[PDB]
């Protein structure tokens, strides 16, 4: 378990185009604000809520279609691009930068590819 | 069932609903029904028919059966069980 922290960074309204690019992108402030000082039982008890959050704040969410705000009601990550997929990995992942695990200046939103 | 042509169009309109709604039984299953319909349809746009449509059709679970059953159609391919 652990307490999640750190601050993330302000996004616009394509914020998860970013994550298809090099960098990733980042956690939004937003949603680090209501996550912070929040205890975890595991980063996928985190992660869940990470997407929940999305679902919860219309300007984050607002960019997925109707299919992908069902998936992020539910606290699952929203299905990326198809060019962006790969394996069996067809949903935005949260990598660590590297450093801990429930740090949100240490996480960035990926695609699979 | 195996293929497309093993479901009514009904029946795969459900299959299209429960994606569309995320209702599998958790989200591992969410991903396997999203590349069953990718096997089902054979359509090359594959998932993004579901979350990224072309924006001359409207985005729900019947325009998403819509254009996969004029697709395979047009593209000589089987289609639904009547």
């Amino acid at each position: 378990p652990g307490k999640a922290t750190g601050k993330g960074k302000p996004v616009g309204d394509k914020w998860l185009d970013d994550a298809g690019k090099d960098s990733g992108a980042p956690i939004p402030d937003r949603i680090a604000d209501k996550l912070r000082d929040k205890e975890f039982k595991s980063f996928d008890d985190f992660r869940k809520a990470v997407w929940e959050e999305v679902s919860k704040d219309p300007e984050l969410s607002k960019n997925l279609n109707p299919s992908n705000k069902s998936s992020v009601s539910k606290g699952y990550s929203p299905f990326t691009p198809k060019n962006q997929q790969v394996g069996c990995r067809k949903v935005y992942e949260l990598h660590h930068d590297k450093g801990e695990v429930y740090d949100m200046d240490n996480i960035r939103v990926t695609t699979p590819k | 069932k195996h293929s497309i042509s093993d479901y009514t169009e009904a029946e795969f309109l459900e299959f299209v609903k429960k994606i569309a709604r995320a209702e599998g039984a958790t989200e591992c299953d969410d991903n396997k029904l999203v590349r069953e319909f990718e096997r089902l349809t054979e359509h090359p746009d594959g998932s993004d028919l579901i979350y990224y449509p072309r924006d001359d059709r409207e985005d729900s679970p019947e325009g998403i059966v819509k254009e996969i059953k004029e697709w395979r159609a047009a593209n000589g391919k089987s289609g639904f069980k009547q």
